């Protein structure tokens, strides 16, 4: 299972974190809630999906509506634990996805703000979240890359430097088609940074007129990577 | 809320005709409603207020009319100069509300474009850039292909266009095509041509100048 | 006679506040009413509220009541409209008109040019000018590798109006708009006149002046 | 021109052969202010003209010549100063608008001559209301939401409410104590009646009229039965007396 | 233990402000959310607003902001909720509520006994209790020409439960409310046992008892 | 978020099993919570999150639902389980509820008994009368009451109001009050009333003398 008849009929028990929990159940596949009591007086209740591929751990305040730290495991490894205030409200959001991506969110205000942060393989983003999107800034120098991820789901790409010569200014179009990120300076293609579906960035750069792409792209590994082409 | 539904949406016309835009109200009332009048590039003109009432400095070609339900705009004699999108509000329930909008068009004669052509500017060149530009002028109607044949070799994408809208008074409109690559490319080659053609011409035209 | 002067075109960025004003001459400006109307790109007009100096009667529009604030400062004959935080969804144009009142509402009889408000968080670049050089002649002004919109461009000072032709801005591949400036002129006057093309990118306060063949 | 029928509002208007280029012609005299105009039907159904003030004025006819629209402008043609709007039954509705186009004044003169004053309407819609009876002159107050007006007689303070959609709904509060003493009320949509009661005994039944008067008649000693006749009140002291 | 006592029924007039509390006990008072919740006659539950003591973390619902005012005083373990210039189409009965969290919202797990608001300008009339006289036996209380609601009927200071009946309040033709309580007792007690009936009519300060045969 | 609860009114028998549904306008999933308002008394919390039972509440409530239907239900009907039941979201703000859902309870056929009440020497002080007769334990709702006054028929002179169920034995009260003043009090004799219903094999009367 995911996440690591009788007598008056199913039952079932789960043991976790050295604390048995034990709940019935009407299908004979495992499917039902397992409550239990903890020695610190909270309460832990353990849902297990129909189709089996969705665990659902809740930790609740000795009385049981009030909640701890409910964490949502599914079948594809993909965790989204959260815990909470002492007023109902989420004050940590960590999405842990299928590949091991997770999506840090941190300290969060009453009004929908927090330190945010996405953890790909081998470097660690940093910004923040605002109700509209999340933003994700990689700073270098006066270039600034912004990565806005919505709510919904989407993913765009701005940039922004604070350059006044022309001939070193650099600017940056999109096409939310391609998931590619054209960086310009000069009137002349330097590079592109695409944003691949599997939470990793890739470097290609254009020849020295702008034509077209030269070599292959990069996997970028260190943060310094992203930095370098800035 | 009123919701205010205009119809048609965008309208062809001849000068000389009589055409009528109609305001359709998720409401009813009576001489509550405004016609405003906004071309290409400028503000909303002030036409028609209490829905029937013309504005002084506005020509006495303009005349509204309707109660109810539907209201009604109505120009006498059409002119070139009338090209705009119109939109009707109502001022009975607040808050206000505005149609989405009425575009009118013209119908002219057929008109074949003057073409011209442009070599990129030495201070351009200074830049590492050069863009060559091709004009399509005063034509008629807005159909029209542009090709780049650069030293007898076609080109696809690097190019960008725009038309305008029509002109107040002719009626006509107008194009640009620019050829934007950098000065590498720009130095290596000879003749840079701007192939036309549209319904006004009998066989399509071509304009060039050559490198230097 | 009554006229309604706007405030330049702006950029901002998502959580910036903006005020942007509308300065009005030709009427006794304390009895006639003033207010803010939107228009989205694409979409129409969209109403946002009305003052009427100098009783101060603010009264907004439901779809912006909280999200926007209108005042006036009867003294300099001034309305404003003010943001707190602005998000990338109010990059719209804005009118400040004047408006005759019937029953607890109005209709609007002037005005303004429009204040056209960017807001997203990308690079301010002023434009680069370079000429087009030539009975009839055609000659023009580029108007290449600016951010954001809009520039005004005319011709020998506002003398030249006959022929001009002024392209919507089309955006580049490197996200920096490029329009070009086209005028009609006759060649008998191409080596006896001079022509200029003037180039106003308000948001960037860019002031530019080209020359021909 | 113009010579070789009658119109609402105390009003007259005149071509019969068709006006050159366009559409039929008329004129009419108001105020001593001659206003000309041109319509499509030759009915008499739009008349402008300028005041000495400089003022605008344009007078509207219907086309079933039931209904005329005096309206004045303030010299822009735009701004209002006063639209009476009167009707083929000599139902006149006049009003009077502020320097900022809202309404100050409105005078809604009815088909029997019993007006309803609105005088000095603030911003908010908050208005010194009175109605003019046969004889007896009611005052109040107006609110967004309805027009009430208030008779009082000592403790009992009688409301009568006008609704905006125009119902006429009618309550009376006591602020006596002793239940021997105190007087209750209660009100029929459908009769349009008020009939009171004190110390669980019917007094009075108060009928407000559907040609605006208000008619009281008495209950008999021991509240079973209705007793003489409907006696129309004439005087606002006859009100107070009853209460 | 936990209980959530309100403040009694109020008749007010349209014009007057009102402020009604609710006393929470038996939890910790200042880790709970404690809102209003209404419920028109006739119609269904709305909901007002909720605060959280103590912060005075205060939200309202878009259909009562800016009609309303909510406030905790966690110094003394109450809430109150409260408005100014009420309107007779505020005539509703009010619950306050313990709500436990969820994600920017809340679900109620307790709620108070309720407190009727009547807004009307009508005479406040004070009821009038007739007793009822009479193998088994009933008698009852006839509670007689009163407004408004609510009004409270109990027997022998609430020690008689079983077999009591207070009907709902039917509305006359003099505009007045009146019912009737009743109890169902054996004969072999009504010469032994007295019955009093008592009656709180508290929109208008009304304590009585009465008899039977 | 409109929250539509079906059905209005139910009848069902002790023991049965009841399902109410709550359909909401826009999809979510465990956001509701179901109340059960006795007649009377406030709201009672019975399920939260859709699936929890609160602590407090009988075994036999239970609730679950997911997307854009809901459903609490009842495994064994209990003549005090008698309430209006309204679910509640809370998944977009604002809070909202089910126009409400009344459960019924049916019976057996109980017979009324009938009580007839004189009216007070204290109130003919005031100069009116009212006599009252009683309808106590009955089922189902429905009864005719006629008011006979020495053997004359009245109309349109009488008032009736009836209980809620019984919490526990599920029947019906009723109460009409004849209201007439002293006047006519002291004239006639015999005041009776006739009541008719579904229990009672012929109309069962009841009657007194003035005085
Ligand atoms: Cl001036």
């Amino acid at each position: 299972l995911p996440g690591e008849k009788n007598k008056d009929g199913y039952d079932l028990i789960a043991t976790v974190d050295k604390l048995e929990l034990k709940g019935t159940s009407d299908k004979n596949n495992g499917s039902g809630v397992l409550e239990g009591v903890k020695a610190d007086k909270s309460k832990v209740k353990l849902t297990i999906s129909d189709d089996l591929g969705q665990t659902t751990l809740e930790v609740f305040k000795e009385d049981g509506k009030t909640l701890v730290s409910k964490k949502v495991t599914s079948k594809d490894k993909s965790s989204t634990e959260e815990k909470f205030n002492e007023k109902g409200e989420v004050s940590e959001k960590i999405i842990t996805r299928a590949d091991g991506t997770r999506l840090e969110y941190t300290g969060i205000k009453s009004d929908g703000s927090g330190k945010a942060k996405e953890v790909l393989k081998g470097y660690v983003l940093e910004g923040t979240l605002t109700a509209e999107k999340t933003t994700l800034v990689v700073k270098e120098g006066t270039v600034t890359l912004s990565k806005n991820i919505s709510k919904s789901g989407e993913v765009s790409v701005e940039l922004n430097d604070t350059d006044s010569s022309a001939a070193t200014k650099k600017t940056a179009a999109w096409n939310s088609g391609t998931s590619t990120l054209t960086i310009t300076v000069n009137s002349k293609k330097t590079k592109d940074l695409v944003f691949t579906k599997e939470n990793t960035i890739t470097v290609q750069q254009y020849d020295s007129n702008g034509t077209k792409l030269e070599g292959s792209a990069v996997e970028i590994t260190k943060l310094d990577e992203i930095k370098n082409a800035l | 809320a009123i919701q205010l539904t205009q119809s048609p949406s965008s309208l062809s016309a001849s000068v000389g005709d009589r055409v009528t835009i109609t305001c359709r109200a998720s409401q009813g009332f009576s001489s509550a409603l405004a016609w405003y009048q906004q071309k290409p590039g400028k503000a909303p003109k002030l036409l028609i207020y209490d829905a029937s009432s013309l504005e002084s400095g506005v020509p006495s070609r303009f005349s509204g009319s309707g109660s109810g339900t539907d209201f009604t705009l109505t120009i006498s004699s059409l002119q070139p100069e009338d090209f705009a999108t119109y939109y009707c509000q109502q001022f009975n329930s607040y808050p206000l509300t505005f149609g989405g909008g009425t575009k009118v068009e013209i119908k002219r004669t057929v008109a074949a474009p003057s073409v011209f052509i442009f070599p990129p500017s030495d201070e351009q060149l200074k830049s590492g850039t050069a863009s060559v530009v091709c004009l399509l002028n005063n034509f008629y109607p807005r159909e029209a292909k542009v090709q780049w044949k650069v030293d007898n070799a076609l080109q696809s994408g690097n190019s960008q266009e725009s038309v305008t809208e029509q002109d107040s008074k002719d009626s006509t409109y107008s194009l640009s095509s620019t050829l934007t690559l950098s000065k590498a490319d720009y130095e290596k080659h000879k003749v840079y041509a701007c192939e036309v053609t549209h319904q006004g011409l009998s066989s399509p035209v071509t304009k060039s100048f050559n490198r230097g | 006679e009554v006229q309604l002067v706007q405030s330049g075109a702006e950029v901002k960025k998502p959580g910036e506040s903006l005020k942007i004003s509308c300065q009005s001459s030709g009427y006794r400006f304390t009895i006639y009413w003033i207010g803010w109307v939107r228009q989205m790109p694409g979409k129409g007009l969209e109403w946002m509220g009305i003052i009427w100096p100098g009783d101060s009667d603010t009264r907004y529009s439901p779809s912006f009541q909280g999200q926007v604030t209108i005042s006036a400062d009867k003294s300099i004959s001034t309305a404003y409209l003010q943001w707190s935080s602005l998000k990338a969804s109010d990059t719209a144009m804005y009118y400040c008109v004047r408006g005759i009142g019937r029953y607890s509402n109005w209709f609007l009889d002037y005005w303004g040019q429009g204040t056209l408000v960017t807001v997203s968080s990308a690079s301010t670049k002023g434009p680069s000018v370079f000429p087009l050089a030539p009975g009839t002649a055609a000659l023009g002004c580029l108007v290449k590798d600016y951010f954001p919109e809009p520039v005004t461009v005319s011709w020998n000072s506002g003398a030249l109006t006959s022929g001009v032709h002024t392209f919507p801005a089309v955006l580049q591949s490197s996200g920096l708009y490029s329009l070009s400036s086209v005028v009609t002129v006759p060649s008998s006057s191409l080596g006896t006149q001079t022509y200029i093309c003037n180039v106003n990118h308000k948001p960037s306060n860019t002031k530019v002046d080209k020359r021909v063949e």
